[PDB]
């Protein structure tokens, strides 16, 4: 029961909890603590080949039940301990006695009432480790702590056989080729059924219209119902006249002859629900300090996965399918590409089968048969969405409290996560409580049910985020959440959160996938990063066109108008007289639809916009969703509806409004949004979101200007590149890149003066990767650029595929005379939405991501001997219009620049180094040549965000990563001021570790007004083996990526960007390139850097804590950045910060201050007046020494206690009356009277007894305190006349 | 104390209990000495007060061209039974019983000259149905400008041309100038009667304006497609006997009464008070030319006489905005013999389909939905160019157009005459005309001018009179900038995005009207001869359409458009498909009800005004009016740029969506809650489907909780001036029920409602 010093306190990686601040009638802290003791051999316990998990994790809990202990002890407001709570050892305990209306029965004195028995459950509750614990915000002494299986901790440290990554490194005796893992033949043609191809339409309505054109007629797209029992009548969109490879047998998604050692979860979510041992659970519980009975428990519940999973929409019932069915399932399967919306190829963490159901086949609809007009029919299903073990230690702890009931919003995933296997927060949890406190239910939602409320009106940050959804939940949001609190007012959700797939939006041409490898691979679930990546010249015209189409020109001699391969500048000009002609005259149904005439291309913002599921004005407004993120990409903050929250149903309830469509015709006249069945609940839920945000208070290309103004956290640098004609140019922005370009020759020369820049002048920068015919005609760019598709000569206009005749004959050419002067990956035009690569994704995933510090780089060339890239002599900042220039415009990070970046990152030149590198990329014009991405080094990852700490009424921050980040305004906004504010840490020994997050000891509110984290460079731990006999080159770790090859022809010596650089076959690529292969592996990167060793010097040691910068009103104003009245509001933003790159602190942008301490570093345990570290630097409560209460030898009772008790305190209140404070409380001299009373806690006036607490005011807090050394018994002691 | 309407005639006192009080129930109808045929429309409490508004379903009013008593009761056929507003008080001894205090008749307008050469040729637009077709409502496209100027075969002159034509540099000759009206909804005159057949598609079915053409042989063809209860096959028309019945069109036997009278009975809807005025508007559902202002010291046997909408200048927000509206009504300067219209005889927008009609703090608060009026041609011959034809056009703000509000609506773009049309933009299209003022593909050429789309040649030959639509659509012609317009997809290039305003189209009209420019309304009524105008001051206007999300094919609105939104079924009226679940049957056209000001319960700065806002109902969202209470006029900021912060638009979710709008049977503010209530009455829906197939799912209630979100005004000092407009926001409250037939709601308490 007493305290035992044998267990020291401790912070869990999955929430960053390590002690609770009791507030109220008696504050304090409770923490966590567990035994100290080294050498625990987890392998002693054996796994052999003829059995499963389950009696294995039970092994293992029965093992570490002899090799370990923990607790949560209270703290009294000075860190001082009171009792120990190992509650695998704690004697004969209880749950409490309960009056007939439900009150805990209680005297403050004696404590509660126990029933002399133990809870249910308590044989195997009593093992599980307690890991956060939250107080009831409207009931007196009521308390809430949650509990798990001690492998939620030790799962790191269980054998790695059993404890798989999703993928594996293997001895690599061949040598290392990342395509060996990759299926990457392209589809072809099928020489017996090319006669199903759909029917170009032989008459075309007039609609009185008068107009005509010589081109291809429209193809039709008949479906209809028809009167057989399971075929239609007619079903277009089910036509398959493509086939896969047959290289070595037939080429596709086929998991039983790929997975021959399968990754699969530790137990399923029907295993965690019924081996009650095995899931998490919550208790409620009673505390009172200073009583006999001083703690007991009041219910228990575990936090069961069908609770969560029964609780899933009917389509997360059949992941591998969605909403459009046939023709999409067809596209993704030639393009040998996942099917449905979350299947387990990419998100295998909730699914109980993991990478044994990674396939295309058997999506609970009826599909591939000899018949189109029998496909598309829903049957039974055997892949649903689940909650396995990884998924389910991810979606517990962040626990809140909000009238009779309690929730658990999920962790960050450091219970479960690995260096490939990414376990998130996908839903919340309630347990609420009824009949008084004397019952309870337990429940569960996802957060897609949740957040599809959200609109571009709730944010003042950037609009169109892939955050949207419809009437289908195919849109799967989850987090590594930072936590939630009440900030002020409103309650408060913060962490990071998944978009969207913002990446694999653009789809290939059908035969190109052997030379576009790193968009099919992360499209596969090989390359399991969510960076948009530059791959445009292999994209189709269209990624949504039904496949029976896709066969309409295979020569590409007549340039196929309705399947072709993308290029921007060759598309249709159609005017006031054209559209009656080439579009409008195709009219259809209920039963036809159509594929039209009009040429169509654009870059990846093009691709991006048009399917890819972004917020609008409107809620349930995303009718195409490509697919979702592999790890959270966005920042998250939001304000959340905590009535609407206490008000919700328990049992969701949803119906054929949420089921996908059981045939195609009914598929055909498809309804975007339908009314709920009024018994079903589902979209209630909705509403829970008032208020979110993702980053700065900023709008269009100034978000890209303040990506550059942050310094780079591997060398404090910043990417902005202005403070040092030959001189290098940022990576984010396009102020000062390339050359001030007239805008007034754009367009089809239609219309360009003062139509986009606030001024007289439309002087744009750009950018890197520019086209012109030369310096003196710098303002726009004729039409010249045709392409052939062999040598087959000009795209030829004035062709009758280039004309219409209109009404009066007066025919007149369909294409452009001009056209935009960049298509580069760092592209920003204001003017060409569709030119420009930018976009509002993509600032938030490089905000999230350079924050990070793990954006990649795009290389040639290594520091090997003759591989060798330079500084000098071998690039030209000034020459960007040509190869000389080394932009690589092909396999790029979108939005950035890549030699800007490697020059940030000081991979060539003595930036980042005291001798020069010689890694990064040259554009060769005399051959063809090879390249891959690498990472930048250091090893933080999205996951890595730590607790979320409220500053004031207003303010709340947190730990992520290398960073400590604020959103100071977002509560209540300003103009002028940018709402974030960012301190990076200093210390190079975190830096560069290979695994850094597990130095952070976790983060708290400190007592001067800063918020503050701990950090211990002797928690660090190495990779799962030493690599034992050979180089792995492969080796997983948390910023490994299976980057493939892209290869490409010779880059044009002069007009090197007016065309895109052509690709070719990268199949065969790999034996090429072993310099840039062996750098995949980021140890090789901290080598060559010089990081890789102790060679990085400094400390020793010299753990201890963190601190933000400081603040003040004035802190992030940028009022002179923000408006315009002379240029651009990026251009002036620019201006504003080049005069303040030596000063970045007013701008809220800086380095946090550091102190060291020796030892260990472990946890805080946190209260209202003080933080202990360890919990050692406790204190004798130094401003009350001289306060304590009289002993019962200086009370002369009859003097007291001749009145009745009834009349010593007001009723209204039950404070003492003044003048009998100083007749009880001992006080010094000079003292005021007034600073001090006592409350009464208990009385009985048939015994003229009465109990007392004393309040006195803070010197350092405008709120009331007890006094813990008023008596040997603390703050509360008890009077009576001689009758005890 | 909960007086709750029994039926069509009986309201009863509820106790908080939700149990009748004894002998309370009452019949209004009879106390107030009124035939049964009588029945109540709106009620309103103010001053422990109950009012009614009384519509017969025996009145019949008869339209004369010729004479001075031009809209008058029809009491020949004892069809004499005007519209009343009757004052009932509790007088007794604390017992619920109502007597009459005061008994106000509302009579038909009389009718100016001006009035009267306007309304000789008017024709009004059969109302819109429940049961209505996006194609339905298509009408097929007009001549364009060039076919209207040029003329036929003329292709290639344009250039030439156009200059002696007041056009310079148009930049849009195939530009649409408005809707045949040889097909459609039926366009009936005032002293004509509507059809009870619906054309499924409105380019091809129903025979318009020609009154003798649908009678001839087109009614007789309709009637055997569409039968009245099925046996029709539903190929070329719907049947809406029904839904018209419901929506409030009265009917001898089976053919609706003259639109007169159901302009008048639809007029009598609502009932908004003051301590000295009480106000009358029209429904929703149809428009309402004229309201009724009383005085309530008006005599009991006097005369109570409305205003025209048209004398009722109101203040749309700026000048330029109201010349837009006014600029559309039709030609000016007709001069054929007496072919004058709305414009002409200088009048403003003359319909408005009023949301509702609510006071606060002494102040009226009226909304509602511009409907759309534009002048036609009737020549009858050769022959005009236009004959037969629509005189109207969108009216969208240009792509370069400055940025901000006030530069967007201030936008020189369809001033007068028709721009908009098909035109390409890089990789995508814009309907929009790409320039406006003076702006080209070769630099700057001169301001850009249009005209109304008449030959001036034929200036003397042109016989020009207006038209009423039964929708905010002002232009009706079946193309895509109309589309657009409709389901507001016009977006700007620029590097701020931002929606086109449609000045002309789908307008949003709100405001609060002050007791002295009431007492200028009702002067105005009381004008005989001369026709004296209204100013409305307190008044906004601001471009609504309906969400884009309502129509099949139409994912997302942003500058960038997709390619495959170019085809025809997309494109046009007729091929646009409908997904509404909000009972509509139709994606185009906005409507609006429920408008119920309130006052802000929350504690506010000592020496300001409580703020009181104001929530309305729409096609997909609600909307929020805020009023500034020191002044009692709408809210308002200085920067011109800001949207004007009086309208805070906030969308809805699939739950707020499926509620029937059709259905708003009532709406109740609680004071010291301060939030709203919009209670719902499945039992409205009409009994048969526009197919004539039964409804199947009019059993049932629900509700729309409203409330107020956002920063409010003068909340301290930090607040007292604003920028971001409150916004509104509404939630399925979680009342209700299928199985079900609603009585009434009582707001019982702060944490408590009975049902």
């Amino acid at each position: 029961q007493a305290v035992d010093e044998t267990l020291t306190p401790w912070t869990w990686n999955n929430n960053n909890f390590s002690s609770l601040k009791i507030t109220g009638e008696n504050p304090g802290s409770f923490g966590l603590v567990r035994s100290q003791n080294d050498n625990l051999n987890i392998s002693s316990v054996t796994k052999n080949s003829s059995d499963d998990n389950l009696k294995y994790l039970n092994a293992v809990e029965k093992y570490l039940d002899g090799q370990q202990n923990f607790a949560i002890r209270r703290y009294d407001n000075n860190g001082r301990a009171l009792y120990d709570i190992n509650l695998a050892k704690m004697e004969n305990p209880s749950t409490v006695q309960r009056g007939l209306n439900g009150e805990p029965i209680f005297d403050p004195f004696k404590g509660f009432g126990l029933t002399g028995n133990a809870p249910t459950d308590w044989n195997e509750i009593k093992g599980k480790v307690p890991v956060e614990v939250v107080q009831s915000p409207h009931s007196p002494n009521l308390y809430f702590v949650l509990l798990v299986p001690k492998v939620a901790l030790e799962y790191h440290n269980l054998n790695n056989q059993v404890v798989k990554e999703s993928l594996e490194v293997k001895a690599t005796q061949s040598s290392f080729n990342p395509t060996q893992r990759l299926q990457k033949d392209s589809p072809v043609k099928d020489s017996s059924k090319q006669g199903e191809k759909l029917s170009e339409t032989t008459a075309s309505s007039m609609s009185s219209g008068m107009a005509t054109s010589t081109r291809a007629k429209a193809l039709k797209v008949e479906v209809e119902r028809g009167s057989q029992s399971d075929s239609l009548l007619k079903n277009d969109f089910a036509k398959k006249p493509l086939k896969h490879k047959n290289s070595s047998g037939e080429v596709k998604l086929e998991a039983e002859k790929e997975f021959t050692e399968a990754w699969k979860p530790l137990l399923t979510t029907d295993q965690i629900a019924r081996e009650k041992g095995m899931g998490a659970t919550v208790v409620s519980f009673y505390d009172a300090p200073y009583s006999e009975n001083h703690t007991a428990f009041g219910l228990v519940d575990h936090i069961d996965p069908k609770k969560m999973v029964e609780n899933y929409p009917p389509s997360w019932k059949t992941p591998k399918w969605n909403h459009h069915g046939i023709w999409d399932y067809n596209a993704r399967n030639l393009l040998l590409q996942t099917t449905g919306f979350f299947n387990p190829r990419r998100h295998p963490e909730w699914f109980d089968e993991g990478q044994a159901k990674a396939d295309n086949t058997s999506p609970g609809f009826k599909v591939g048969d000899t018949d189109h007009k029998k496909d598309g029919f829903k049957k039974n299903s055997s892949s649903p969405i689940a909650l396995p073990f990884e998924a389910y230690f991810a979606n517990i702890g962040n626990m809140v409290a909000i009238g009779n009931s309690v929730f658990i919003f999920g962790g960050n995933g450091h219970a479960t996560k690995m260096f490939t296997t990414n376990p998130l927060s996908i839903g919340v949890f309630r347990i609420k409580y009824t009949d008084n406190f004397s019952k309870s239910s337990v429940t569960g939602w996802p957060y897609a049910v949740l957040f599809g409320g959200l609109i571009n009106p709730q944010t003042n940050g950037l609009k169109d985020l892939p955050l949207g959804t419809n009437r289908w939940f195919e849109y799967v949001p989850r987090m590594a959440v930072s936590g939630v609190k009440w900030v002020g007012n409103q309650l408060v959700l913060a962490g990071t959160l998944t978009m969207g797939d913002t990446a694999t939006v653009p789809r290939l041409k059908y035969d190109q996938l052997e030379k576009h490898l790193n968009l099919v691979a992360q499209g596969q679930g090989l390359l399991r990063e969510d960076l948009q990546i530059f791959t445009p010249y292999g994209w189709a015209n269209r990624p949504d066109i039904p496949v029976g189409a896709w066969l309409q020109d295979e020569m590409g001699s007549k340039f196929g108008p309705h399947y072709f391969l993308n290029n921007p500048d060759i598309q249709d000009n159609v005017n006031n007289d054209t559209v009656e002609a080439l579009i409008s005259s195709y009219k259809n149904t209920d039963k036809l639809k159509h594929v039209y005439p009009y040429r169509y291309s654009g870059l990846y913002a093009w691709q991006l916009f048009n399917w890819s599921n972004k917020l609008t004005n409107t809620p349930l407004s995303a009718n195409f969703v490509n697919e979702n993120s592999y790890a959270p990409n966005s920042l998250f903050a939001a304000i959340l509806n905590e009535d609407l929250l206490t008000g919700l149903s328990d049992k969701i309830f949803y119906g054929k409004e949420n089921e996908f469509a059981e045939n195609e015709a009914d598929r055909f006249n498809q309804l975007l949004s339908l009314n709920p069945n009024p018994n079903t609940n589902w979209a209630r839920y909705l509403n829970v979101v008032q208020r979110f945000t993702t980053g700065p208070n900023l709008d269009s290309s100034t978000f890209d200007q303040f990506l550059d103004f942050l310094p780079w956290i591997g060398n404090g640098k910043p990417f902005s590149n202005s403070p040092s004609s030959s001189t290098p140019l940022p990576t984010f922005s396009n102020i000062n890149v390339g050359v001030k370009s007239m805008i007034t020759q754009h367009l089809n020369k239609e219309n360009t003066r003062w139509v986009f820049i606030p001024n007289f002048s439309p002087d744009i920068w750009t950018g890197a990767g520019y086209r012109v015919q030369s310096a003196n005609q710098k303002n726009g760019i004729p039409f010249e650029q045709v392409k052939p598709s062999n040598n087959s000569t000009p795209f030829d206009p004035n062709s009758d595929d280039n004309k219409v005749t209109p009404s009066g004959g007066s025919s007149k050419p369909t294409t452009y005379p001009a056209l935009p002067n960049s298509i580069s990956p760092t592209s920003d035009w204001i003017n060409a939405l569709t030119f420009t690569n930018k976009n509002n994704p993509q600032r938030n995933q490089l905000l999230l991501r350079s924050l990070l510090g793990t954006i990649p780089v795009l290389i040639n060339k290594s520091g090997d001997s003759n591989d060798q890239f330079n500084k000098d002599s071998e690039q030209k900042w000034d020459k960007t219009e040509t190869n000389e220039g080394n932009l690589p415009g092909f396999g790029e990070v979108n939005g950035l620049y890549n030699a800007a970046l490697l020059h940030t990152y000081g991979f060539f030149g003595t930036n980042t180094n005291s001798t020069d590198p010689k890694i990064g990329f040259k554009a060769d014009s005399s051959s063809s040549s090879s390249s891959t991405l690498v990472g930048s080094g250091l090893n933080w990852t999205s996951q890595d965000v730590g607790n979320l700490v409220v500053i004031n009424d207003t303010s709340f921050g947190f730990q992520l990563g290398g960073w400590f980040i604020t959103f100071t305004d977002f509560i209540r906004p300003r103009t002028g001021y940018l709402g974030i504010t960012l301190s990076s840490l200093q210390d190079q020994t975190i830096i560069w570790a290979d695994q850094p997050w597990t130095s952070f000891k976790g983060s708290y509110l400190d007592s001067d007004g800063t918020p503050k984290s701990l950090w211990d460079p002797t928690a660090l731990k190495s990779l799962p083996n030493s690599s034992t006999t050979y180089d792995t080159n492969p080796t997983l770790s948390p910023s490994f990526q299976l980057y493939q090859p892209n290869k490409v022809k010779a880059y044009q010596t002069t007009n090197t960007y007016n065309k895109l650089i052509e690709p070719v076959d990268a199949t065969s690529a790999a034996t090429n390139m072993t310099s840039l292969l062996k750098l995949l592996t980021t140890k090789n990167i901290k080598a060559k850097l010089g990081k890789g060793t102790a060679s990085s010097q400094g400390n020793n040691n010299g753990g201890g804590v963190s601190q933000t910068i400081n603040t003040i009103t004035t802190t992030g104003n940028i009022s002179e950045g923000l408006k315009e009245e002379t240029s651009i509001q990026a251009e002036t933003l620019k201006k504003f910060f080049d005069s303040k790159q030596n000063n970045k602190s007013e701008i809220g942008i800086g380095d946090s201050t550091f102190t060291k301490m020796d030892g260990k570093l472990t946890g805080v345990v946190s209260t209202p007046l003080v933080n202990l570290i360890n919990g050692q630097g406790a204190t004798s409560d130094s401003d009350t020494e001289k306060i304590s209460f009289k002993p019962g030898n200086q009370i002369d009772f009859n003097r007291l206690f001749t009145l009745p008790v009834t009349e010593l305190f007001d009723p209204n209140t039950m404070f003492v009356y003044d003048q009998y404070v100083p007749l009880l409380v001992n006080l010094p001299s000079g003292f005021d009277q007034a600073s001090i009373r006592l409350k009464v806690i208990s009385y009985s006036v048939e015994n003229q007894t009465l109990g007392v607490r004393l309040e006195f005011k803070d010197p350092q807090t405008q709120q009331f305190i007890p006094v813990l050394n008023a008596s040997s018994t603390g703050p509360q002691t008890v009077f009576q006349p001689f009758n005890q | 104390t909960f007086l709750v309407k029994e039926d069509s005639k009986n309201v009863t006192a509820y106790t908080p209990f939700a149990t009748p009080i004894t002998d309370s129930k009452s019949d209004l109808v009879s106390l107030a000495q009124l035939d049964s045929s009588y029945q109540i429309a709106d009620q309103t409490i103010h001053n422990t007060n109950l009012f009614v508004l009384f519509k017969s379903r025996d009145v019949k009013v008869k339209y004369e061209s010729s004479g001075s008593n031009n809209i008058s009761f029809d009491s020949t056929s004892q069809g004499e039974k005007p519209s009343y507003v009757v004052e009932f008080t509790n007088s007794t001894n604390i017992g619920i019983k109502w007597t009459m205090v005061k008994k106000y008749q509302l009579d038909v307008p009389n009718v100016s000259s001006d009035m009267n050469q306007v309304l000789k040729n008017l024709i009004l637009e059969q109302p819109l149905t429940k049961y209505t077709l996006n194609s339905s409502l298509a009408k097929e496209k007009g001549k364009t400008q060039r076919e209207v100027h040029l003329g036929s075969g003329q292709a290639n002159q344009w250039t030439s041309q156009r200059n002696q034509h007041d056009l310079n540099n148009n930049p849009s000759p195939n530009a649409s100038t408005g809707f045949k009206l040889t097909t459609g909804n039926a366009y009936r005159k005032l002293s004509e009667s509507w059809p009870i057949y619906e054309p499924i598609d409105g380019t091809k079915q129903g025979k318009g304006k020609d009154s003798s053409g649908w009678s001839s042989t087109e009614e007789n063809e309709a009637k055997n497609d569409a039968p009245s209860v099925s046996s029709g096959t539903f190929n070329k028309y719907l049947n809406t006997k029904q839904a018209l019945e419901s929506i409030g069109i009265l009917f001898d036997d089976q053919t609706p009464r003259n639109v007169i009278t159901q302009l008048y009975y639809a007029s009598t809807s609502k009932l908004a008070v003051t301590n000295n005025h009480i106000v009358v508007m029209g429904n929703s559902f149809l428009p309402s030319m004229w309201y009724w202002v009383v005085e309530r010291s008006a005599q009991e046997n006097a005369s109570n006489k409305p205003t025209w909408f048209a004398n009722t200048n109101l203040d749309w927000g700026e000048d330029k905005q109201k010349q837009f509206v006014e600029n559309q009504l039709g030609y000016k300067e007709t001069t054929s013999t007496n072919s004058h219209n709305f414009h002409s005889k200088s009048f403003t927008q003359p319909a408005y389909l009023i949301s509702g009609i609510d006071s606060v703090n002494d102040q009226i608060i009226f909304s509602g939905f511009k409907a759309g009026s534009v002048g036609y041609d009737s020549s009858s011959s050769s022959s005009s160019s236009t004959k037969d034809q629509a005189l109207a056009w969108s009216t969208t703000t240009s792509l370069d157009s400055k940025t901000g509000y006030k530069d967007l609506v201030t936008n020189d773009t369809g001033l007068n005459g028709p721009i908009n049309g098909s035109f390409s933009i890089q990789d995508t299209f814009s309907f929009v005309v790409p320039y406006s003022g003076n702006h080209t593909n070769n630099g700057t050429t001169g301001p850009i001018k249009t005209a109304y789309p008449v030959k001036k040649d034929q200036k003397s030959t042109v016989k020009i009179n207006s038209l009423i639509n039964a929708t905010p659509l002002n232009s009706y012609g079946d193309e895509g900038i109309g589309v657009f317009d409709a389901l507001g997809l016009n977006y700007n290039f620029k590097s701020n995005q931002e929606r086109l305003p449609s000045r002309t189209d789908q307008i949003f009209v709100y405001g609060i009207v002050s007791p002295n420019e009431l007492r200028s309304a009702k002067s105005s009524a009381d004008s005989t001869g001369s026709d004296t105008k209204v100013n409305w001051s307190n008044t906004q206007s601001r471009y609504l359409p309906v969400p884009y999300n309502y129509s099949e094919g139409i994912i997302d609105a942003d500058g960038f458009k997709r390619p495959e939104n170019r085809g025809a079924s997309v494109t046009t009226f007729s091929g646009l498909k409908s997904i509404a679940p909000d009972g509509f049957a139709n994606s185009i056209a906005n409507f609006s009800v429920g408008l119920k000001a309130g006052i802000d319960p929350n504690p506010v700065m000592s020496g300001k005004k409580a703020n009181y806002g104001a929530v309305v109902l729409t096609r997909g969202g609600v909307v929020r009016l805020n009023f500034n209470p020191g002044n009692d006029s709408l809210l308002s900021t200085t920067d011109n740029n800001i949207a004007p912060i009086s309208f805070s638009f906030t969308p809805f979710t699939a739950a707020e969506s499926a509620v029937d709008l059709t259905t708003f049977k009532e709406v109740t503010y609680n004071q010291e809650s301060g939030l709203w209530s919009y209670i719902f009455d499945s039992s409205l829906k009409p009994s048969h489907d526009g197919k004539q197939t039964p409804v199947t799912d009019n059993m049932g209630f629900s509700v729309i909780t409203v409330s107020r979100t956002g920063i409010e005004l003068n909340q301290d000092q930090a607040t007292t001036t604003l920028d971001v407009a409150p916004s509104a926001l509404a939630v399925q409250s979680g009342i209700q029920s299928t199985t079900q037939t609603l009585t009434g709601v009582l707001p019982l308490s702060e944490e408590f409602s009975a049902v």
